[PDB]
């Protein structure tokens, strides 16, 4: 499994609208309101606000406090590396009783299930949840109330060295001597060793 | 898998505990190394398998939490028992991630919590000791 | 199921397929519950009772049922005659896995005590105290809900590897057995009918059995 | 209980017409002028600043610095959970003599008494009582006078857990060797145990 | 329920203590563990269960508190008696949250606190010993 | 060259351990000083020329890096072998910058980890042992 | 090089048919000859003469724990000997195994001599027993 | 395996009809026999013949606390025996009750033969007693 931000952002998205699906606004299709963060498509079209409530998923960074590698196999002539990653994830509920929605989706990420519904998804595990902070913003007109929340997620990653190679043959030359450096030496051993 | 405290399950004595502290709410150690070298005058060394293997247990939880009503509980049992019958139990401890790889085979109850009632919730440090720290591997 | 036996034929052949005695059909049946004793005075007398009394007052599994010592149970005899069996006598009964009291210099024992299956007693005795062990410390979670009803997540299942752990630790300390494992299946891989039907499979363990030393053999030299 | 902030605020704000109502100015309803901060109705409306003396409640924001889980137990056959939380609560005076309304509130909040039916109401316990400030704001024409204080909370709330389920019968197999390996194995043991 | 510090109430020889320091105003401790192991040298595990169960009781008071005039009035009639008379009182803590579930059995005065007089209000501590350091259980 | 710490590789016991900690992940130390020297009451002084030349390793590893379970299963090995038979082998470190030349001519496995499971992932510690700690030059 | 590993584990004593366990935490074992090999006698010369001791005799020390078991088998031992006649034979042969091959030294017709001294605390006292026997050889591989 | 639990709250003495309570914090109880069981006799050609002592007598110290109530209970008996007539009894069993098997002796016609030293200063300072015995039996359950 490689990490890319685009695919865990797309599995929580896709498990947030079964988690907490009951809570938020339906658009045009029935389907409740979860979306990805800077919404925009064709490289210039611009997604509109939905209808309130809505969630909002928005990656913020990447990180590997872990060291820097964690694994190096062959699996198959292929080499193979294994990096340990730290995924950060800023999760905001827009409209009204925004703080009574995010209290009710931590209550659920901590239970046994939820957390096996995402690891089957974007295949990563909850790491840790921070606080919800109960803000207003003034908008024009009227306030609007937001409850954003941290989400931290770690995720495994492999690649493949194309460029790498295996020894399958060793070839080794000895000496014998009686005293450091003479020169005519009084025995040697040549080796050779195949895999096979 | 990867490690993530949310996964860590303990059981002892048949029950669960739950309600861990915040952060270091385990620690496992030996009571004693696994080798002793003894070095001679002349430089030549020699080694000594120490037979001993026991270990200790330290689990935090808070200091609401209702696992220590259970522990409480199961000491005052114990207090109001002949010397025929025992009081062992095996610790065991769950985690996918396979960070640790340890049980207790014989582990007793040895020494109470402290209590302390600062500002805010405190902790409480239960210490179990066991007759045979295994550190077990998943690899044949 | 504990039995003598006083038929006379039992002592002759040493094919089992061929023997149609008593000792014999049970051997075929491979009945590995039920122990026969050979001895002549079984007609009217019951010398399995004082067999039983042998290893009834101690512990199950730390116990060898060979090489017992019975007060006043004379050796088997040859009805004809009255003499202790001969050599070939007691390999017709090997072959059929009955029990007789052997005669060491001038000391009655019974030897192999052996069940008709071939097991020895003690491995019996032992499984039948061990399977009790675990289902009583099992009723314990299931019924009597100490620490209350377990669920089906990775929690409960941990509870189930404790109890069944500590019974079998139980069995290594009478020196019944020597080691063992523990494998349970992982909550997120058992299929979602049994969730629904609230039964768990997929439990197994293995132990290692202690053994014992009944027999021994010997040879030496002597020179100047 | 679960924990809503939209009902610890409206706890709090009917405990406080009692405790402090003597002290504040009245409407045209004869009730003592205290209100949750933003005020707004049907999406668009807004309140309108009531006469002065008054009260304003609003809350910060909800924490877990307890853990993350603090049980989980069966209660029935649905599986349950319980989460400690705590909660920074925002009260301000405003008007003339506001620093001599929040002193004697302070005072009132610390008896054994009123601490009772802060519990009967909102089911929370008072953990602490921040310092008040002597705050002027110009306005227009002339200054106000105000006085916020923090009032920090801890509740308990409870969830249920809709997909889990019990384990009610346990499958048992076993085995026994003298030697690791051994294909045949000398003896095996199968159990059944029902919760009947 | 949950925890909060101002429900905790502490009761010895009749009177009530109030005036707590805003942090760390009570402590409890056992003197010796419930259980000593023995290791032999082939790793045999033999177990001593210790017969004490004294403990230690510390509570620091603000400087200017009431309850300082009482304990020390206490102190000051206890140094004029005979000793046919006893000094023991049970020490009772309350706390509804259950967070601290413990009492001394038979609890004495043990040390006087001691006296800073820095720039600000500094805390009194005092220490008191007892007999057996219970510690109950909510749950049967 | 210059150092680097992505290219420091450790081998014992023919396998390769990766996942280092991100800091302090190697130590290593003599046991006993070179030169133990003597003064007496005239000033006069007389050096003794110590033959101990044993040491120790201390390699840190992650949490859940796959090299903690060889180790362990290399060490549950060892547990169930007679005495004739060795355990000692080279422990070889490469580094192309040459900060670390050394190298432990029997090496032997010593003290198992410390496991602590707070918050975030921790270290493990193991300790090696070693009859002689060579240190070698690259210059004639 | 370095010298063969002791392990205190896989140390076995035995004597009179029963095996001895329960090693205490610390000098568990002690074997000692009474008298020397030899004794010198020096004139006022200077002039030098060797005596060779015949004694040959020794003791074995042997420290278990409290609570072992070992402790009731060596007292239900000793209360049968005290019952039997003196015609009656009371030495057996004591075997130590040993594969680090530390201890060198066997008891021929080795006999039960002390009782050990019993002593209660707060911690727990070794058990002390004493044998003697009428030959401590001394044995090794052949260099 | 392990052994069973040594408990020194479970531990009880008595003596002439009285239960002596209050040991001290540490090494509360002593026993030992006055003479080894066999007594070696080695002749200059190092033949080995066995000696087999018949004295089987003992002595058992108590040690108790500074102000436990036994040591009253302890002074008057004492007292009252010093006016016995010399054709009255003055020895009875002493009894040792535990339930970890940690005490195999058992003193029969027992005396006491000490008065205990008394110290004073800051601390508190234990208060020593000794008796005798005819016989201090070592007993054990089966093996």
């Amino acid at each position: 499994m490689q990490l890319e931000t685009a695919e865990l952002e797309k599995g929580l998205v896709r498990t947030l609208v079964d988690v907490i699906g009951h809570r938020l606004a339906r658009d045009k299709n029935n389907r409740p309101n979860v979306i990805r963060a800077y919404p925009s498509d064709n490289s210039n079209d611009k997604g509109l606000k939905p209808d309130q409530p809505f969630i909002t998923v928005y990656c913020q960074d990447a990180a590997t406090p872990y060291g820097w590698v964690l694994d190096k196999f062959v699996e198959d002539d292929v080499v193979c590396y294994r990096i340990a990653f730290q995924i950060p994830v800023l999760i905001t509920v827009n409209g009204k009783g925004a703080h009574s929605i995010m209290l009710e989706l931590k209550q659920r990420l901590e239970m046994s299930s939820v957390r096996d519904l995402i690891l089957e998804e974007t295949g990563a595990t909850v790491l840790d949840t921070g606080a919800i902070p109960n803000d207003y913003t003034y908008l024009n007109t009227d306030f609007e109330n937001s409850a954003p929340l941290v989400v931290t997620l770690v995720k495994n990653s492999v690649l493949k060295d194309e460029r790498g190679s295996i020894i399958e043959r060793v070839i080794v030359d000895g000496e014998l001597v009686y005293e450091e450096g003479q020169e005519p030496p009084e025995y040697t051993i040549h080796l050779d060793v195949d895999s096979k | 898998q990867q490690y993530s405290p949310k996964d860590v399950v303990c059981s002892w004595n048949g029950i669960a505990i739950e309600g861990f502290a915040p952060d270091s709410f385990l620690r496992l150690q030996r009571t004693s190394p696994l080798v002793t070298p003894v070095v001679g005058a002349g430089g030549q060394v020699a080694l000594t398998r120490n037979a001993d293997k026991t270990g200790t247990i330290e689990i935090e939880l808070m200091q609401t939490s209702l696992s220590n009503q259970m522990l409480s509980a199961i000491q005052a049992k114990q207090d109001n028992m002949e010397l025929e019958e025992d009081i062992s139990s095996n610790f065991v401890i769950y985690d996918p991630s396979g960070s640790v790889l340890a049980t207790g085979i014989n582990a007793w109850l040895q020494e109470l919590p402290q209590i302390e009632l600062g500002r805010d919730q405190n902790s409480k440090t239960w210490i179990f000791g066991c007759e045979k720290l295994d550190y077990t591997s998943t690899i044949p | 199921f504990f039995t003598a036996n006083s038929d006379v034929t039992a002592l002759q052949g040493t094919e089992l397929a061929s023997a149609n005695d008593v000792p014999a059909q049970l051997a075929k049946n491979m009945y590995t519950r039920t122990v026969c004793l050979w001895h002549h005075a079984a007609a009217e007398d019951y010398p399995e009772m004082a067999y039983i009394a042998y290893g009834a007052p101690y512990d199950a599994g730390s116990i060898a049922w060979g090489n017992a010592q019975l007060t006043g149970v004379a050796a088997s005899l040859q009805p004809s005659n009255q003499r202790p069996l001969t050599s070939i006598q007691k390999s017709a009964l090997d072959v059929r896995h009955c029990n007789f009291i052997d005669l060491d210099g001038g000391v009655p024992v019974v030897r192999r005590g052996i069940t008709s299956g071939g097991e020895w007693i003690d491995i019996v005795r032992g499984v039948d105290w061990l399977e009790s062990d675990l289902k009583t410390s099992l009723r314990d979670l299931l019924i009597n809900q100490k620490g209350g009803k377990i669920t089906y997540d990775d929690t409960g299942i941990t509870r189930i590897r404790q109890v069944i752990e500590t019974s079998l630790q139980r069995a290594v300390n009478r020196n019944f057995l020597s080691s063992y494992t523990v494998n349970v299946p992982k909550a997120s891989q058992v299929a979602l009918a049994d969730k629904k039907a609230r039964i768990l499979k997929d439990v197994t363990f293995a132990g290692i059995l202690a053994g014992a030393i009944l027999d021994v053999d010997l040879k030496g030299t002597v020179a100047y």
